[PDB]
């Protein structure tokens, strides 16, 4: 929900980020699933079912699942994102 | 109900 925002900043680990970016084919929009445990992603703060909202402050709300993986996958060592829980 | 995953 975007009356609660959650910024976010992983530092990718030996396995990548640790989660799993998950899209529903004819829904709008990206979300976290698979949070492992003690990975970046568990560690940076984010939670099942988070919303990406933006990744290094690009909005991706609009862009297709493809586009907003390869976003995250070229980050290199880090990466910002901005999500909302529900 | 097709999901899409790609471990990052």
């Amino acid at each position: 929900s975007m009356h609660k925002p959650k910024l976010c900043r992983l530092a990718k680990g030996e396995n990548g980020y640790g989660f799993h970016l998950n899209a529903i084919r004819g829904l709008p929009g990206s979300f976290i699933k698979e949070v492992q445990k003690g990975g970046p992603a568990d560690l940076a703060g984010l939670e099942d079912e988070d919303v990406i909202i933006e990744v290094n402050g690009v909005n991706v709300l609009d862009e297709p699942y493809e586009k907003v993986v390869d976003r995250i996958q070229s980050s290199g060592k880090n990466v910002t994102l901005l999500v909302c829980g529900k | 109900l097709e999901t899409k995953k790609t471990k990052l």
